[PDB]
Order: C-alpha cells, then structure tokens, then sequence
C-alpha cells in the first residue's frame, strides 16, 4: 500500500539530501523503517543520527523508545508510546497504519500458534479490551470459554515454456 | 520430430471431428437432419472435462515432475561437473604438469 | 602550456586520431600549479574512451598534492565524471579513486562519513565494473563504510551478486581489495544476519593462497567461527585447502576458538562469560557490541533444536526446567519469537500448558514447489551457462 | 522421378555388384541408399527380439558409389555379438526368398546381413569382428550395418552406419569413421583390438511420394496415440539401470583420472547429460499429456 | 432434449477451438524453442569449431 511507498521514497530521498537531511524527517523515516518491524538496520541508521537531531527531535527519541518496547514487544506500552508524542500527517497516521498492520500480524500468528489462551491476554497484546475481544471472536464465531476465555482461532504457458526450457537443457 | 506424430494424428481426427463440427453446425442451421444424438454427446464431453481433478493425480504429477526435475538437477550437476573436471585438467595443464 | 591540447585531449582529442594518451596507465589535481582551479574545466564531462596509452606515462612527473582544496569543486566535476564522463573501460578510473578517492576516503569519516560521493559516484563505479558488478576496491571503500558507517544502502543493489572479473592487469586491484571485500561481506551479513552468505564469502576467499597473517584476518576467522558455530546447529568442517602457514598458524591462534567450539557442545554460562570477558577486546573492537549474546543465542539455538525432535509436548514449565532456559513464560516468549522466526512447530496452550510439534516442512504439494524448483531451474541454468562459456574460453587456449 | 530410385535395375544393380570397385579402392562405396525395410524389421525385430542377438541376409543392391540396403532386420535367434560368423546361418531365408522373389519381379539378389543386438545394437563384436573382417575378405562388398535398438528407443534418431570394415591390408585412410561405441566386457577388448578397421557409408534413404503421404497420414491419426503414451511408467527402471551404470562410470572415471576409456570423466558427464535428457524428455511428453487433458476445466 | 442444440454445438465449436488455439500457440512456441535449440546449438558448435583454427 502507499504507506510502504512513503517509507521507501522518504528513506531514499532523505538519504539523497545530505549536509544533513531533515531530523524530523529522520524520525519519520524511523517510523517508516519500523513499519515492517525492521528494527536492526533501524538501530543501525539510528547510530548515524546526529545527537542534536536525536535529543532535539523529541519525537525521534519517543519513536526510538517505541522501537525499544517493540523489542520488548510489549503491546500496550507501545500503543501508549504511539500517543506519547504525535506526528500527524506523516507519523501518527502511519503510527496508526503500522499499529494496525502489526496488530494483524500478531492476530494471525497468535491465532495460528494458539492452543489455549485467555483472549484478554492477546487482546491486551493488540490493545483490544476484554469484550472488544469478545466481539472479535463472536463476530468471528470463535469459541470463547468461561473461567478461561479460551479462543478457537481458525487459520487458513504454465507448462509449455517449461517444455521449451527442458529442451534447451536436455536437447540444448 | 516426436510431437509431429501427435500433430498428424490430432489433425487427422481433427478433420474427422471437424467434419463432425461442420455437419453439426448445419443441423441447427437448417436443411440438415434434426437429431437429438448430435450435441448431446457434446454434453457428455463437457462432463468429460479435465479427468482426475482429482488431487490424486495432482500429487501424482508432483511426484513425476519432481522425479524428472531432480534428475535434471543431478544432470546440474553432471554438466557443470564435467566442466569442472576439464577446468581442473587445464589447471593441471598450464598451472601444473597434469 | 602543460594542458594545451591536453585539456583539448580530455575535451576534444579523446576519441580522436593519434590521441591515445591518458586512460591506459590508469584525482583532486592531475596538475599542481597555481591553476588548480583550471584543473576543473572539462575532465569529468564527456567520457573515458580510447585515449588510453601515452599522456599518463608522459605526466607521471608531477605526482604531488593529490588532495587539492577542490574537495567539492573538482569533487563536483568528478561526480560529473561519474555521470557525464564515466567512460570506456573505467577500471583504470580507480587511479584517481586510488590516489584521490581513498585520499578522499581518508577524510569522509574524518569529516563524518562519505557524505557526498556514494550515490552518483556509483554511476562511474558501475561504468567501471563492466558486467557482474565486477570486483574493485570501490567495493572496499563503500562497503567498509556501509559496514561500520551507518550507511548500508548503496551496495544493497550489489548485495548477493556473483560479481567477478577482477583486474590485476597493471595493478588495478590489491590483495587487501578482495580481503576487505569478503571481510565486510562477513561482518555485514553478520549485522545484516544473512550469516550463511558471508560465512561462504569467508571460506571461499580463505582457501586463497595465504602466507601473510593479519589480525584483520584474525577478526575474519573469528567472526567466521561466530557464524559457523552460532549460525549452525553444530560445528562446520571446511574444505581444508586454505593457507599453508596461515590457515595452520592462526589455527592454533584459534586456540580459544576451537575450545569454544567444544563449548558449543558444553552449555555452560560461566565459562563462556569468562571467555567473553577475555575476548571483549574483540567483542567491541569494531563496534561489534552484542557478540556474546549472539553466542547465547546459539546456546538457546542448541536448546530449542534439541527440544525440537524430542517429543510432541511436555510440561513446558518442566521443560523450561529441562533446557536451562530462564523463565517458563519467558520460555514461550522466545518460543513465540521463534514463531516470528517462523520455524517452530509449537503452539500456545495457556490452559493445558501445551506446545506441540506439527511436522509440516512441506507436503510436496505446491505450485510453490514449482517456484522453488523454477528457482533451481534458472539458477542451475545460468550456472551451466557460464560453465559452457568458460569452457568456450578454454577452447581459446593457445598452442598446447 | 521420386520412383526413379525405387527402380531396381537388376541390370545396373548387379552390374555394379560385379563391378568390384572395392578391390580397386575399398573406400569407393561412400553412400548407402536404403529402402526403409532395414528400419522396418531391424527396428521392430531388435525390439521384438528382446535381448536376443540375430543375423542373416539383407536385400539390396548397388548404385554408382553406393551400397544399397533394400532390407535389414532381425531373427528370433541369439548368439550374435559372439558367434563365429553368425549372420551366415540366416541366409537360408533369402536362400529361398529372393529366388522366388524373382517370381514376382523381385529379380534382386542377396546383398547383405540383417541382424540386431536387441537392446545394445546391430553390429559385429569381437568374434563377430572375426565374422566381419573374414567375411569382408569373403564377401566384399560387405558392411557392418550398425544401429542400436534400445539406443534408438531412448534416442529419437536412427544412428545408421554402413561400416565397410577396412580389410586386412587396407588401413583406415582419411575417411575411417570407426564409430566408437560402449561395448560390454565381452567385446570391448576386441573392439579396442579392431575399433579403427572400418568406415561408414553415407547412408541416404530413398522412397516414393506415396511413402511421404502414407507417413503423414499415419501421423494424422497417430497423434491421438501420441497423447496416450504413459512411458515414464515404461522404463523408469531403465532409468534406474542408468542410475547404477552412471554412478559406476563416475567410479571408473575416478579410477582413470586418479594417477594415470579416454577421459572417462568427460565421457561420463556427456552420457549422464544424455540419459538425463532422455528421461527428462519422456517426462516432457508425459507432463504434456497431463497438463493438457487435466487442464480441461468445465 | 429439445434444443439448445444450435447453441450447444456452437459452444462446443468454441471450446474445441479454444483448447486448439492454446495447444497451437504451444505448437509454435515449440517451433520456436527447440527449433531455436537447433539454431542455437548449431551456431554455438560453429563457434566451438572455429575456435581451433
Ligand atoms: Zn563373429
């Protein structure tokens, strides 16, 4: 989706810019490279960030802390860090986009690896409150449990040129 | 030189079922006999469509092509290994006293 | 005077009649007079074609001040020479690269890092590297940069090419050039975590005829150890056709490293702690913070991998007791990041405390299988293609 | 005319038969004009012969500088590839046949030796090199008509070679093909003893326009048969025998290139690529039928 | 089965020709590829032969 294009173009162009490019756009690229949970070359380029850029761009330090809690994968804390500082129109919106995207990442993978869990557990692992998860499972029809809140996550020419290649090797 | 025997037999029966097609088209067209045993067989045919959807042959053909393809993989082996041996020869030719 | 038809050579007489002067003998200057500003009219403007042989042999009698104050001005027209005048056979453009750019290289982190040359300058870099992103020490500079300097992007184009076609051929290269080459290859695919690619780079370059040992090469074999042990489930043994004195001399220099290889079979925190404190001199010698818990990661690699084919499910509390794991809830935590590792057959049973194995590597049942194999297809295809091409050229061997 | 070469001028043919150009030069016969009777029962009687080696008399003639194989085929016999002058014993066939073939205007006479090494060729081995050499000093114009049945099974082409062997006293001149061929243990030594004592004839084929029309019309209803092969099931075991044989040949290429049959490594790479191509093209045709008839969705 | 007969036989003609044209495009891709294989290896062998002298 266009958010990824935003990431890519902002990254490469902001790189093309420097004396030193936009520190605000620096932290914006920070969130952008976070968008995939792409954290390690993220810290890498963090370590090219000029220090006045880091401390001065307070959203930059906030986002860095956010990626910190990402490495915790502490979901609600990271959600809060989203609304620690707010860079609308480039970050806070993509804050939301990345948030929902990786929330769905957690959705899929947790439901997959699910055997039994209080749905509240992962609901807090996606910011969803108790009966928010009640909605998510009932609307999804997933069986919940009393005394355990255990879910039931369900999880989900061509050959001619082949032949040409076969000849090109075999028959050469 | 193989598939042209395919091509020849297919074109022969192609003329056959094409003459079929032609006098058929005439049946519905006009002035050529109206029988209920014409297409009807065509219905049988369209239920003769791709035999064995079955996943049975699907796995079977994964089997077949994987076999031949790993055969060819080994042959990526044969080709480049013959190349490699000739390389080691000429390495023992000029770099060395073979 | 000194550039009467010589600047006329670069502008005009390059690709001309008996004007084969500059290229063949392979820079912030190229003439050191008061008119160092007149060093910047038109040289990086047009191209680097057949004007090769003479005038460098004519003009190697100045060879002073390759670092004139044109750090942006003649730098600008050399970024042009990148773009505008990239050239004919631009390998020998390593000259100013050698003389100046490494010169310039010396200043880049000396200022900050390579601020200004990388992106465009790869234009004539690749105009230099004819076909396969062919090997040069431009690789060396920029990739030492992307390794240590926090700028890893411009060779992301060049990441896993089977680049070849180096130039010895009147120098145009250096042992250190490839040394650095697979060296930052190792260190970066470390940091980039494509550890196998770089481990490969190491071994493929370390069987090279080696008689000079370097603590640089010591960092090389060390990090190789790091990957080959951590990255693997157990130890690798290599094609031992490496150096005579080097591969067998650093091998006892790898004393602690063979013993630590044994340590990979050991599973003891305290000893590895002590050895890490020992080699911390290397643990942070190039801002390689974290290597010790890289080792710890290999540790829990062994843990989990053992656990893999043991059973279907256990008292995972009791299993965490089993596997020297540091935290049952924590246990599923790193289990589930293995799920982010995307490999594990595990599952999330809060209620029963159940984690099962699910043994679905593949069910041989895919167009995806087709894709794996078509990869294999084209890969082996071009493999045999250059097999036949190199065979072809072996046909070009003279009277023999 | 297309029928101009089907014309068996018994006059002209038996004239050049008694011509004896070979006694002037044993390399006179460069061509081998063949009518497809050779292919006919050579092929299907090497294949129908199972693995049983055979022998006998070929129909034919001579034209210009050309041996002519009007006939070649197999026996339901054995022993060829090891018989002391095998072929002779089947000549009783056209000890009779050709005779009253003249009663229908087949005024031809006997010209050669039909035969087949079912599965591994049509030629004359060590003892049959005694056969071949002795008989070409016995029977010249004589030929080692060479085509392999199972080679022509997994090969898709008729490697026909009319091998007038170089008689004793006559060495291979400029043109001695000497088709080197992988021989079993029985006769590989004697082939090395006699691999360069024969040349090949420029084996052309002659026919009528009716012949071409018949083959085309053959294809014109055989194509249905074309999409009904199922031959990957046929000789997958043959591929397995090649598996073993090839690992063995790499063993032997190993043993050769160790210290110091010429370059068995390169020959083995060659033959491995070959047989893999063979199995792969079988898989080709089979996947062809499969994807076709199985991608017919309603 | 009174009459889709016209439409029946013509849908038949349709799909017959459709599989026919799929397979015929295959046919001429074959007249490309290993006919291209003939030309390619012939020329490559010409190169290899001219490599000698
Ligand atoms: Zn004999």
């Amino acid at each position: 989706f266009s958010f990824k294009k935003l990431l890519d173009q902002c990254e490469n162009q902001e790189l093309e810019a420097p004396g030193i490019a936009t520190p605000p756009v620096y932290g914006q690229l920070l969130a952008l490279y976070l968008l995939h949970n792409d954290m390690n070359n993220a810290r890498y380029l963090w370590k090219r960030i000029p220090p006045a850029i880091k401390s001065a761009n307070s959203e930059l330090g906030g986002i860095w802390s956010v990626g910190q809690r990402i490495w915790q994968r502490d979901f609600p804390g990271i959600y809060t860090t989203i609304n620690a500082h707010q860079w609308s129109e480039t970050v806070q919106p993509i804050m939301e986009a990345l948030r929902d995207a990786t929330r769905r990442r957690a959705f899929a993978l947790v439901s997959q690896a699910y055997t039994s869990i209080i749905a509240d557990d992962f609901a807090a692992f996606v910011g969803l409150p108790v009966e928010e998860a009640v909605k998510g499972i009932l609307e999804q029809g997933w069986q919940a449990d009393s005394t355990t809140r255990m879910v039931l996550p369900r999880k989900p020419e061509q050959q001619l040129a082949r032949l040409t290649d076969y000849v090109a090797f075999l028959e050469n | 030189e193989h598939l042209i025997a395919q091509h020849s037999a297919i074109k022969m029966l192609h003329s056959r079922v094409k003459l079929i097609l032609e006098y058929v088209k005439a049946s519905e067209a006009g002035e050529v006999p109206f029988n209920h045993e014409i297409l009807r067989e065509a219905y049988a045919l369209c239920h003769c469509l791709p035999v064995l959807s079955t996943d049975k042959f699907k796995t079977d053909f994964y089997d077949q092509c994987n076999d031949v393809g790993l055969m060819a993989y080994l042959g990526t082996i044969t080709k480049t290994c013959n190349t490699m041996n000739q390389f080691v020869n000429k390495f023992n030719v000029l770099y060395d006293r073979q | 005077s000194a550039l009467e038809q010589f600047v006329n050579s670069v502008r005009q007489l390059s690709a001309q009649g008996q004007m084969t002067q500059l290229c063949e003998l392979i820079k912030s200057g190229e003439l050191l007079a008061k008119n160092l500003s007149h060093l910047d009219t038109v040289l990086g403007a047009l191209d680097v074609q057949e004007h090769s042989l003479g005038v460098l042999a004519v003009l190697f009698v100045k060879f002073s001040m390759p670092s004139v104050p044109d750090f942006e001005t003649l730098f600008s027209q050399v970024q042009l020479f990148i773009s505008t005048c990239n050239g004919e056979h631009i390998r020998y453009a390593t000259d100013t690269f050698a003389g100046l750019c490494h010169q310039l290289t010396n200043a880049l982190v000396e200022r900050k890092q390579p601020l200004r040359g990388i992106g465009i300058l790869k234009q004539a870099i690749d105009k230099m590297q004819m076909n396969t992103n062919q090997l040069t020490s431009i690789h060396a500079d920029l990739c030492q940069l992307c390794l240590l300097a926090k700028c890893f992007k411009p060779a992301l184009p060049y990441l896993d090419v089977d680049m070849m076609d180096i130039c010895k051929e009147n120098g145009a290269y250096d042992a250190k050039h490839f040394l650095c080459y697979y060296y930052y290859g190792g260190m970066i695919y470390t940091g980039l975590k494509n550890f196998e690619r770089a481990l490969y780079f190491y071994e493929q370059a370390i069987t090279t005829p080696a008689m000079a040992v370097s603590h640089i090469m010591l960092e090389s074999y060390k990090k190789y150890i790091l990957v080959s042990l951590i990255l693997l489930g157990k130890v690798q043994q290599l094609p031992k056709y490496t150096s005579q004195i080097v591969g067998r001399f650093i091998k006892p220099l790898s004393n602690a490293y063979h013993e630590l290889a044994q340590v990979y079979s050991t599973n003891n925190p305290s000893e590895l702690r002590n050895l890490v404190n020992k080699h911390s001199e290397t643990f942070t010698r190039d801002n390689n913070m974290g290597l010790v818990k890289q080792c710890l990661s290999s540790l829990y690699k062994k843990n989990i991998q053992r656990l893999t084919k043991t059973f279907l499910t256990l008292s995972l509390q009791d299993m965490a007791s089993r596997v020297q794991l540091s935290g049952p809830q924590e246990a599923e935590k790193y289990v589930l990041h293995m799920i982010e590792d995307g490999e594990i057959f595990a599952s999330i049973n809060q209620k029963d405390g159940m984690v099962s194995f699910h043994d679905n590597p593949e069910k041989y049942n895919n167009p995806a299988m087709l894709h794996n194999i078509d990869q294999e297809m084209l890969k082996c295809i071009e493999l045999d293609e250059r097999l036949k091409a190199m065979d072809q050229e072996i046909t070009v061997n003279p009277q023999f | 005319s297309i029928d101009e070469i089907y014309k068996y001028d018994k006059k002209q043919q038996q004239e050049i038969l008694a011509a004896k150009p070979w006694t002037k030069d044993h390399h006179y016969f460069k061509y081998c004009k063949i009518s497809a009777l050779a292919l006919l029962k050579m092929v299907m009687h090497a294949r129908s012969g199972g693995n049983l080696e055979v022998m006998g008399l070929m129909l034919g003639k001579v034209d210009g500088e050309t041996m002519i194989i009007m006939d070649s085929f197999a026996l339901p016999v054995e022993g060829t590839e090891t018989r002391v002058n095998a072929q002779a014993a089947a000549y009783e066939y056209m000890a009779a046949y050709i005779e009253n073939a003249k009663q229908v205007g087949r005024l031809e006479n006997a010209i050669g030796w039909y035969h087949s090494h079912p599965g591994y060729g049509c030629w004359l081995s060590g003892i049959d090199v005694s056969t071949q050499m002795l008989n070409q000093q016995f029977q010249e114009p004589f030929v080692a008509v060479v085509i392999d049945p199972t080679r022509t099974i997994s090969a898709g082409k008729v490697n026909l070679g009319a091998f007038r062997t170089y008689p004793k006293g006559y060495k291979p001149p400029d043109e001695g093909p000497s088709e080197y061929q992988t021989i079993p243990l029985n006769k590989i030594e004697d082939f090395g003893v006699h691999c360069k004592q024969y040349y090949a004839l420029e084996v052309s084929y002659f026919k009528s326009s009716l012949d071409r029309k018949l083959l085309e019309l053959l294809w014109n209803k055989y194509w249905v048969n074309t999409l009904s092969s199922s031959s990957l099931l046929t000789n997958a075991d043959y591929t397995t025998g090649q598996v073993f044989d090839l690992s063995e040949k790499l063993e032997q290429s190993e043993a050769q290139l160790g210290r110091g049959s010429e370059d068995k490594l390169a020959k083995a790479t060659r033959d491995s690529c070959k047989t893999t191509i063979e199995a792969i093209h079988g898989l080709m045709s089979q996947v062809i039928k499969d994807k076709l008839f199985n991608q017919i969705n309603i | 089965r009174k009459k889709d007969l016209s439409a029946i036989a013509r849908t038949l003609q349709e799909w017959c020709v459709g599989c026919e044209v799929v397979l015929s495009g295959i046919e001429e891709q074959v007249s490309r590829a290993n006919q291209h294989k003939e030309q390619q290896l012939g020329l490559k062998q010409q190169i290899e032969s001219e490599v000698a002298n």
